[PDB]
């Protein structure tokens, strides 16, 4: 095998030969330079976005890669067009990468059936369901076509969107400071420390992002996550 | 109403960092007329009972003794299995270590009622009236379907007049269930494993709480499998369930679903085991900080980090 060491690395965890099980994941994965701009971006949003209420464990990046699924950009292409456009985390069980990076992100949490992401790093990582003695997850970062959003304080289930509307954003008390965004490669990346929203009367710590549509996603980077957990397990 | 000075009440109350409700002094008024001299022990010889805790700061046993000296009330007849809700006020038999407490559901709230627990049998809390008074007249009326001494009946039928003619007097129930207990009970989410049940905030879009995955009955199967494992390989596979419940509480914090997180480390300090004790020392701090209730916070990393069995009279 050919590949760099922590992409053969990545393929064992996800998971024939080597090389071969890289080809069913029908994506071409590369590893960012540790000295790279993106590197360096993405270990801020890591850093900066590790909420207050989430002190069971500290994040260490291990490796950050590239990802391109094979037609996926082609899919996104229309919603490229769309207004608003964010950078955001999701995190899953290691078991569903597989599939994740074969068939995407897909549609079957507590605005309907959709896909889900956020803006917090420690929130995403939660639903890597990571263990004491299993301490390594896998998150993503994805740009998200919102468009315009349906902006709510608590749980609707959306059997569709309301006219007009693109996605769906459950407003978080604390957010990424506004005023810290940055633009990566055309895409909002909302790296800030977290602030309070001003939003008054809302039952979520932190955002949540959903889309309805498994086009209005395409996914950029995927990192290997130590969970470096604060206290034993008992 | 009670007539006990407002210096000896901030004595009681600034040590506990909360407020008694007022059968608390009216009672102690009446057992000073039962007793002058030792009102603490009036109720020694005929039911077994003394009066402690926040009693014990009534009575003065703790002159001479400070803060800066070891004195904490937070463990202060601190029982094994007394939650941070629950403070004891009334110790009864040593061999069940039969005790009775206040119940709070807030630092914030008067009681809600006097439970009773016996820590050698059991983890669960029985509530026993609203009012001491209530609890102590319950109490009695139990013992004589017990006894046919007909000295230690007589006895206890004068302390039974007395007692219910000065509730009487001050309008405190003496039934079981009082109209408080019952609009109480009316807001309780989850009995928990001690059965007297966990209240905490449910707004208009029934936020605030959410079920664990699991019934009691299996929580407490998956509890006996991590305490009988035989190495800590075998413990951290039993452990695998509570890991699991502990990821979705985290969902449910995200979402204000504190109760969630409460009910999982209530349980979990119910049942007993200090193979448990980090976990919980995890979820209720953090439960009872996002529920703004900060000194059941306090009480709880206090208690775990020292969980005594049979040494627990701070002024001893
Ligand atoms: N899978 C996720 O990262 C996620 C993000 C936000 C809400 C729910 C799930």
């Amino acid at each position: 095998s050919k590949l760099p060491k922590p992409v053969q690395d990545l393929i064992k965890m996800i998971f024939d030969p080597i090389d071969v099980n890289y080809e069913k994941l029908k994506t071409d994965i590369k590893v960012v330079d540790r000295d790279s701009e993106e590197a360096e971006i993405i270990r801020k949003y890591v850093k900066n976005t590790h909420a207050t209420t989430h002190n069971a464990y500290d994040l260490e990046v291990i490796d950050i890669f590239k990802i391109e699924r094979e037609g996926e950009c082609q899919r996104y292409k229309p919603f490229k067009q769309l207004h608003n456009r964010r950078l955001l985390w999701h995190g899953s069980r290691t078991t569903n990468f597989a599939g994740i990076l074969s068939q995407g992100l897909r549609i079957a949490y507590m605005f309907g059936k959709g896909i889900y992401f956020a803006d917090m790093v420690s929130k995403s990582a939660n639903y890597c369901h990571t263990s004491q003695g299993d301490p390594i997850g896998l998150i993503l970062l994805g740009e998200v076509a919102l468009g315009n959003m349906y902006e709510l304080k608590h749980a609707s289930h959306i059997s569709k969107l309301p006219k007009g509307k693109h996605s769906v954003k459950g407003l978080g008390k604390t957010t990424p400071d506004p005023s810290a965004n940055i633009s990566l490669d055309g895409v909002d990346v909302p790296l800030g420390t977290g602030i309070s929203s001003g939003v008054n009367d809302t039952s979520l710590l932190y955002n949540e992002y959903i889309v309805y549509d498994i086009a209005q996603v395409n996914l950029k980077y995927l990192l290997k996550l130590k969970f470096n957990f604060k206290t034993s397990l008992w | 109403e009670a007539d006990v000075s407002s210096d000896l009440r901030k004595e009681v109350e600034n040590h506990y960092k909360l407020s008694l409700p007022e059968d608390f002094y009216h009672f102690w008024k009446f057992c000073e007329e039962l007793d002058p001299e030792k009102p603490s022990d009036s109720l020694s010889a005929s039911l077994g009972l003394q009066l402690v805790g926040p009693y014990d700061i009534l009575a003065g046993k703790h002159k001479t003794k400070k803060k800066s000296t070891g004195l904490n009330f937070n463990l202060h007849w601190r029982f094994y299995y007394d939650p941070p809700e629950f403070q004891t006020i009334i110790i009864g038999d040593n061999k069940t270590q039969y005790h009775m407490g206040y119940f709070r559901d807030s630092p914030d709230e008067f009681p809600v009622y006097v439970g009773i627990n016996e820590a050698k049998k059991n983890c669960i809390i029985v509530p026993n009236g609203d009012n001491v008074f209530a609890a102590v007249k319950l109490f009695l009326t139990k013992k004589l379907r017990e006894i046919t001494d007909k000295k230690k009946i007589n006895l206890l039928k004068n302390i039974d007049e007395k007692l219910t003619e000065a509730a009487r007097e001050l309008g405190y129930s003496l039934e079981q269930r009082t109209v408080k207990m019952k609009q109480r009970d009316k807001k309780v989410v989850t009995k928990t494993f001690h059965g007297a049940g966990l209240v905490v905030p449910v707004d208009k879009n029934d936020v605030g709480y959410r079920e664990l995955p699991e019934t009691d009955a299996d929580l407490k199967r998956i509890c006996k499998t991590i305490v009988e494992a035989a190495s800590d390989e075998e413990r951290l596979k039993a452990f695998a369930p509570i890991q699991e419940m502990m990821t979705f509480v985290q969902f449910a914090n995200d979402e204000c679903d504190y109760g969630m997180g409460l009910e999982l480390g209530m349980d979990l300090f119910c049942y007993g085991s200090h193979y448990f004790h980090k976990v919980a020392g995890q979820l209720l701090p953090l439960a009872y900080n996002l529920l703004k209730r900060n000194l059941f916070a306090e009480i709880i990393e206090e208690h775990l980090a020292n969980r005594s069995q049979e040494n627990i009279d701070q002024l001893a």
